């Protein structure tokens, strides 16, 4: 099974330059190319650049000339793709494609995915709160519990309930930028009848800074 | 190069129809009678990935729902019948000329019947409150559309300041809506003031649902 894989996440400040890791098994490295692509939230997806890992050949395009550097290494069936000095427009969700060569080139696999956020903010670790009702009216069978991730830099964080146990019901919210802060929140609705007899608790991951925060509801 | 436009940029259909997305590109891309082409789909938090390929066939393991056809500069994507699961954006991509480009972006929605939201607000936590801050936060999930409006009422009186709305995706197998809205004040504002009540204006309710608490 081929497989590309990718870090979580990777934050730069403006001007700065950072080296992004895209990792293949499953087949023969130097037998591929290597593209990259650049999605931007509400952009789309963009075109990057394009290298031969054998020989190091590189294509790049006008808008990533000199803002972008690819080189690979072979021992380790690795690539990697240097950016330098990015912006607040170079914010975005990175890729790394095989290009499967049958007449027409298409992309059959993808890489995990890298969230580069241009940021001078320092990382900062998660607080995560329970939320309860605590009251209700009795007008509903159903009891829907919340829990709030806010205070952490920078994104995406991981929120799961029971440590993934409920699979259904959930509601993972987006976050949002206050203060140089993100912030989000979660939900999960259970019946009456779960909510006395069994525990739900909030399992949050913060990627970024490698932390775990465990909140009983 | 070769220029890849998608119209429209968002498009809604009911199940059980049919959804076209036409990938118009700035010059031919056939070559030899077989024309470049790549259609993709990407789901939310999601790479993309392959569909239709030369944009004649189909790809092993993708369901025969998905269709394209068009030929030269103009080309469609067919998908009938529209099913819960193929809300997503969808891509276009040209192998023809050099550097290769993708497209504009199309993000396919299904289209139903309006549903109400069901409205439930949360107090602040004691460990928040132990820090000094205190956040007020309220629940709106299920509904359809996804336009909609909180409003935050302290004591009777509107605050929109220190709140935080957070909007997501289509649901896949609801085909619904969720949104949350969080109200930020510190804890000397919380014990100066007793009654917070969230309210949601939606189209299938002429007055808004108020749903509160008493601190």
């Amino acid at each position: 099974q081929v497989q590309l894989q990718q870090p979580g996440a990777e934050l730069v400040r403006p001007g700065a330059s950072v080296k992004l890791s895209c990792k293949a098994s499953g087949y023969s490295f130097t037998r591929f190319w290597m593209n990259w692509v650049k999605q931007r939230p509400g952009q789309g997806l963009e075109w990057i650049g394009m290298i031969h890992p054998s020989d190091s050949e590189t294509r790049l395009n006008q808008k990533f000339k000199d803002k972008a550097t690819l080189t690979v290494d072979k021992s380790s069936t690795t690539a990697y793709m240097q950016l330098s000095s990015p912006t607040s427009e170079d914010s975005a969700v990175y890729y790394c494609a095989r290009k499967d060569y049958d007449y027409d080139a298409w992309f059959a696999y993808w890489g995990q995915g890298t969230l580069v956020t241009v940021s001078a903010a320092k990382t900062t670790p998660p607080s995560v709160y329970p939320l309860a009702p605590g009251s209700a009216a009795q007008t509903n069978s159903m009891v829907t519990l919340g829990c709030l991730v806010k205070g952490y830099f920078p994104e995406p964080v991981t929120v799961t309930w029971n440590s993934g146990s409920l699979s259904s019901g959930v509601h993972t919210f987006p976050a949002v930028l206050q203060s140089d802060l993100y912030t989000l929140s979660s939900s999960v609705t259970v019946p009456s009848s779960t909510w006395p007899s069994e525990t739900v608790t909030c399992n949050v991951a913060h990627p970024a800074s490698s932390t775990k925060v465990d909140k009983k509801i | 190069d070769i220029v890849l436009t998608q119209s429209p940029a968002s498009l809604a259909v009911s199940l059980g129809q049919r959804a076209t997305i036409s990938c118009r590109a700035s010059k031919s891309v056939s070559a030899s009678v077989y024309s470049y082409m790549h259609w993709y789909q990407q789901k939310p938090g999601q790479p993309p990935k392959l569909l239709i390929y030369l944009a004649s066939s189909l790809e092993s393991g993708v369901p025969a729902r998905f269709s394209g056809s068009g030929s030269g500069t103009d080309f469609t994507l067919n998908i009938h019948p529209v099913e819960e699961e193929d809300a997503a954006t969808y891509y276009c991509h040209h192998s023809r000329e050099l550097p290769p480009a993708f497209g504009g972006g199309t993000k396919l929605e299904i289209k139903r019947a309006d549903a109400a939201p069901t409205v439930s607000i949360f107090p602040p936590s004691s460990e928040q409150l132990t820090s000094g801050g205190a956040s007020v936060v309220c629940f709106l999930n299920n509904f359809y559309p996804k336009d909609i409006n909180v409003k935050w009422k302290i004591d009777g009186s509107e605050r929109q300041n220190g709140v935080l709305n957070s909007w997501t995706d289509q649901d896949s197998k609801d085909s619904t809506y969720s949104m949350s809205s969080t109200l930020t004040l510190t804890k000397d504002e919380y014990e100066r003031h007793n009654s917070y009540t969230c309210e949601a204006t939606h189209k299938t309710s002429t007055s808004p649902i108020v749903k509160s608490f008493n601190r």
